[PDB]
DNA sequence: TTAGCTCGAATCGAGCTAT
DNA sequence: ATAGCTCGATTCGAGCTAA
């Protein structure tokens, strides 16, 4: 039939078929960009929904592995004993004052990493609140591990506009955020046709590259970066 | 109109074996038949992060925490013994005839036209230049991929095996014959004529190729690597696996075929970058660049289509490239 | 002489003149948009940078009053008694579940307002940090009181692009943020020549309007809004 | 605009082998070619509670109960014989040449620019300072990591093995040449010129390095430590595993390479620590911190990007650091 | 099978070292002799 | 919701200016 | 840093089809 696109994934069929048993079949192969993930030989009587359901489990385990691999590192607020956790915050980056630390009784509250060699500093509740406000991780911060560092940088001279494939990580129904393209255009105050022009395939004449402010505000409003 | 056939499966000519690699001492390399094999063993490695950071890991505390929790791996490593300084790599090569004949085809007319085209090539200019270039990638130990970079002295021994016995023996100083130039030499000419007779189908050619190299005393040698399933823990991760046949480190036969295949000096870019393995679309994975792009009219498929379908014969260099692609085989044809 | 423009302020001179004493004199009038704040008769020997210094104190008083009357609401974290303030955070909006509350002993932590009829909500430290991350106020959040409510709204259908004078509140040498046009363009990842078209006034040839995503991302980066 | 390449893999120069540990007596080290190897064996250790307790295990009853159940485990231990006080450690070092040439490069223009940058470095000042510091780390037994801390006399012998034979011999007092200062000496200068000729690619050099350490009769020696899968019973836990190749205690080759790499004295922090290994982000595993932070604009990647992309050549010390990091090799470039 | 110098009586190595280094509370000369002897014997001191 | 496409109008970058 | 310009290329919105 025709290729099935699910966010960044693509299920393209083989050009020539085969017969398994007495029924016609085609091999359907799953991609993640250029990475081939799995191949399945499927009957020609399957619709697109059944072909998608055949690879839904592999897509789901990819999503789970991506969430666990790129999960933001967690800071823990502990008491003077260092045993009881009073609050946990997931941060996009660590404070620059983190050094090797074991809590004392000289200070009541300590902020520590969840990593086994713990880094930390004595912290007050006001300072902990300020650090959590200016360092917290958005709920979909794991998607940033699937994107290159030259599309996620705030330096305008080192920034590159994301491609269509990098856009489809966060913009489609089969993407990792689950919002539609029209919802993404509504978040940016943009026309749906203009935003479709951003995620247009290579077989198109009208393609537009998203700007710095629009891309970063989209990442903010989607809960991927710079949302705390 | 003579459209292209929908399957063009070709079988591989110049079929090598897995090259088994063993160790010993120089000047006892004549009696190297009982040299102990190079074994693949495991060692533990610890390191810090030396790759580029994502600009998200540039935070100093994350870098310090990554240093304080370094990554631990166990790797397969191949070494020479601490009393041996020479590595012996041995494989057998078969030169087969009938290069232009496909193993599968859909069109009798297309396969007849292709056979006629290959036949008029062989009649006009046989497998003389191609076999000359193949003899070289055997006379220089290009199949010693990373075992040749810092080796002090490399020599190769090619024996023509007929009824299981050496019919003619060749000995080459593999460092004298470079990896860049296809010069002319009498023993190289004889080996080229033998490979040409093998490619023409006029005789059976089986070669025993043995290479010795001064890597050093106890130094690391480099066999071929396998995939990592990554189904274990992150401390005993087994990040590298090496290739072994029956407990002897070895190099994949396709790596040897690629090494002998590096004869393409006719791509539209400058040949001062060196010879390339003949491929459709002139692909080099290390450089990430495709010489002979399909946008230019110098790739294998457009050349084969123009030469066969509409009788647009390319230059003799480009048809050498086409016949080299036919010799290497491949699943050509549309779908 | 010339009309001195200091951000949203404009010191325009009188077209006619006068001779107070014997020296030449002109009437300089401070403006906050269409609002007149002061008339000061000054000599013609003063330079522009000296009339600016002459009118600087009234502008400083205006900025102090604007910062004080539009200060964001402060929340207080207290113990099970309500006497000791353990941590305070300024919020752009109050929590949704606030009701009139007096702290008791059954809960250790209480999040009360700073207003004397103290609304409150029993929280733990983790929920308090979640609320602080969600509801925090940027340092220059007081400038939103000087801006219309239809240019700060996140609803794209009810949003109106800011004018040049409303844009001078946040960008410019004499703005309330103090950032130049080049720095604002670098924050938006665009050229300074295009931002000058945003800040252009009375020049009908080549004057542009800012977009929803660009305006809200600029407010994010300057520290005015969306910086919870 | 000449952006950087995504694939920037480099191969390492200064390839060391695994260093084998043998044992014997001082003043018979001139006939140490038949010294018996140091054997890794098993012994039992019994331990008490000696680690910190997290305010809940500090109860006297719980602490005493933990005392009544001590941890029993076996450890791999390497010791000298009771009649031998000298430890012999021997490895071979090969210096390749061609440091500025990457093994894989996506961009041809970036490849050419990097080659011109490295050629400009070598033309301005060759591999003379770097080779001098590498020869210093060869002369002192820094590769003898914990076997040098209490050794009374350490002597390092370095030979140049040309055709399997000692073409040039060096004998050094590894304690007179400290681990802090890179001074000047005539024999150090000769070894520096040899390593310089190796790094420049002028000729093939292979160095056999042998170090003798007078430690004491029956004293503990310290080979490299391996990884434990941690699956067996608690009593036979094997909490410590030592590295050996064939019943002979050995040091990992990458540990030797790290100790030879300790030439970096140009990091922004003070000279209290002394030289460190030339790694990107200046990582030291023992201190758990990174000298040459990317925030301080003195790491390898920022210096290389400024030097190559936009012609901002750093100080000659940082140029030495960058070239030593290219000699070190690694998977640079954005993955 | 018992522990003299329990952490409860504040005479173990860890509490004495922490008070001597962090709080600058130098213990008795006997207790600092004990601490320096613990530094001589070596160890894997320092938890997470 | 996906996936596009004209068509005139507004915007964008990078050149210059002026003060 | 302010203030503004031109000019060709790119983006943008609101129609539309196509599924």
């Amino acid at each position: 039939m025709n290729a099935i696109h699910i966010g960044p994934f693509s299920i393209t069929p083989a050009a020539r078929g085969l017969h398994y048993g007495g029924l016609p079949h085609h091999q359907w192969t799953l991609y993640y960009g250029p990475r081939e993930m799995a191949i399945k030989t499927l009957p020609d009587s399957y619709t697109s929904s059944e072909v998608r359901d055949e690879f839904s489990d592999i897509i789901a385990e990819f999503v789970i592995d991506a969430r666990h691999r790129y999960a933001p590192d967690v800071l823990e607020l502990v008491n003077s004993d260092g045993d009881a956790v009073l609050a946990r915050v997931a941060v996009s980056r660590l404070p620059e004052a983190l050094s090797g630390c074991i809590p004392d009784d000289r200070f009541p509250y300590w902020l520590l990493t969840a990593s086994r060699p713990r880094l930390g500093l004595p912290v007050t509740l006001n300072e902990y609140t300020a650090l959590a406000v200016e360092l917290s991780a958005p709920p979909l911060a794991w998607i940033t591990g699937l994107l290159p560092g030259e599309v996620l940088t705030h330096d305008a001279e080192e920034w590159r506009p994301p491609t269509s494939w990098e856009l489809r990580h966060v913009v489609g129904e089969g993407s990792f955020t689950g919002v539609s393209g029209a919802a993404a255009a509504a978040l940016l105050g943009m026309s749906a046709t203009n935003f479709r022009k951003y995620t247009a395939g290579d077989s198109a004449a009208n393609r537009q590259k998203i700007s710095f402010a629009a891309w970063h505000y989209l990442l903010d409003r989607l809960g991927v970066k710079r949302a705390s | 109109i003579l459209s292209t056939a929908s399957v063009l499966a070709f079988e591989r000519k110049l079929d090598p074996s897995d090259a088994l690699m063993s160790a010993g001492a120089w000047a006892q390399r004549d009696a190297s038949q009982e040299w102990p094999a190079v074994t693949v063993r495991e060692k533990s490695v610890r390191g810090t992060i030396s790759n580029r950071l994502k600009t998200k890991d540039r935070d100093p505390a994350k870098l310090d925490a990554s240093i304080q929790s370094p990554n631990l791996q166990t790797v397969d490593v191949a070494n020479l013994p601490s009393d041996a300084d020479t590595l012996k790599v041995r494989f057998t090569l078969r030169v087969l005839g009938g290069a232009g004949t496909p193993s599968a085809c859909n069109d009798a007319a297309y396969r007849d036209k292709l056979l006629q085209t290959v036949a008029t090539y062989v009649n006009d200019q046989g497998f003389a230049e191609l076999a000359r270039r193949y003899a070289h990638n055997l006379a220089n130990a290009r199949f010693l991929w990373r075992n040749r970079v810092g080796a002090e002295a490399v020599e190769v021994r090619i024996n023509h095996i007929r009824q299981g016995e050496v019919a003619r023996a060749w000995r080459f100083d593999a460092l004298a014959i470079g990896l860049r130039d296809f010069k002319a030499d009498a023993e190289l000419d004889a080996l080229a004529e033998l490979i040409a007779s093998g490619l023409s189908g006029s005789g059976h050619v089986l070669l025993e190729v043995v290479a010795f190299a001064r890597i050093g005393d106890g130094q690391e040698v480099f066999p071929s690597q396998e995939l990592i399933l990554d189904k274990g823990d992150k401390k005993g991760q087994k990040s590298k696996t090496l290739y072994s046949v029956r407990d002897a480190a070895a190099i994949h036969s396709q790596k040897i075929g690629n090494a002998l295949r590096t004869i393409d000096t006719w791509y539209p870019d400058e040949d001062g970058l060196g010879p390339i393995a003949v491929e459709p679309y002139g692909s080099v994975t290390s450089q990430g660049k495709a010489y002979r792009q399909p946008k230019q009219k110098l790739d294998f498929y457009t050349l084969l289509d123009n030469w066969v379908l509409r009788d647009e014969a390319p230059a003799v260099e480009q048809q050498h490239y086409v016949i080299a692609n036919l010799i290497r085989g491949g699943v050509f044809g549309e779908a």
